[PDB]
């Protein structure tokens, strides 16, 4: 019945001289959308350093033990039978 | 004085025809920059073809294309401007048929 929508801008959180980052956004849609993250046009899969989680309409990608190679653009993709929503966020590791 | 800056815009996005597509993009800038979505030098206006919609808040702009058609495929440019400068980025939108 309704295409996905980002209620708030995707955000990337990191502390100065930090070792971990968290990326989150609030997404709604009817039916509830399938949400995934992409970097370098490849899906981000859960593992030891990449943690994916959901809490209602809030979706998270946490990156542990940051490496220089983790820098770049992350795209959040939300999809259901009606449509798809995309929003990107940058991460720069120093 | 803070020049505008587009947070991040994908370079390419694909969508099936007959679906709704939404692309959201965050930005910064002081004062709030004016937002322009364009197709080949021409500003796109909200409600064009009864399918295109643009919604802007103070730090987020969203391009909505309802009932995606094959003719909608193309380059869509987001531009921001204030007294301190401008920023611009383009997304290539591909339609799957």
């Amino acid at each position: 019945s309704s295409a996905p929508r980002f209620l708030t801008r995707p955000k990337a959180f990191v502390v100065s001289v930090g070792k971990d980052a968290t990326l989150s956004c609030q997404i709604v849609g009817n039916p509830t959308p399938q949400v995934s993250w992409e970097k370098d046009q490849q899906p981000v899969a859960a593992g030891a350093r990449f943690r994916l989680a959901q809490d209602g309409d809030l979706y998270r990608l946490t990156i542990l033990d940051l490496a220089l190679g983790d820098s770049g653009q992350y795209v959040c993709r939300a999809r259901n039978a009606i449509g798809e929503a995309f929003a990107a966020v940058g991460l720069q590791v120093d | 004085g803070i020049p505008p800056k587009i947070e991040a815009l994908p370079s390419d996005i694909s969508i099936d025809e007959g679906k709704v597509l939404t692309v959201a993009c965050a930005f910064t800038g002081e004062p709030t920059p004016e937002v322009t979505w364009s197709c080949g030098g021409r500003k796109i206006h909200s409600q064009e073809q009864g399918r295109f919609h643009i919604e802007n808040t103070d730090d987020l702009t969203t391009l909505i294309i309802m009932d995606v058609q094959k003719q909608d495929g193309g380059l869509y440019t987001l531009s921001l401007g204030n007294e301190f400068g401008s920023d611009s980025a383009t997304v290539n939108i591909h339609i799957r048929s």
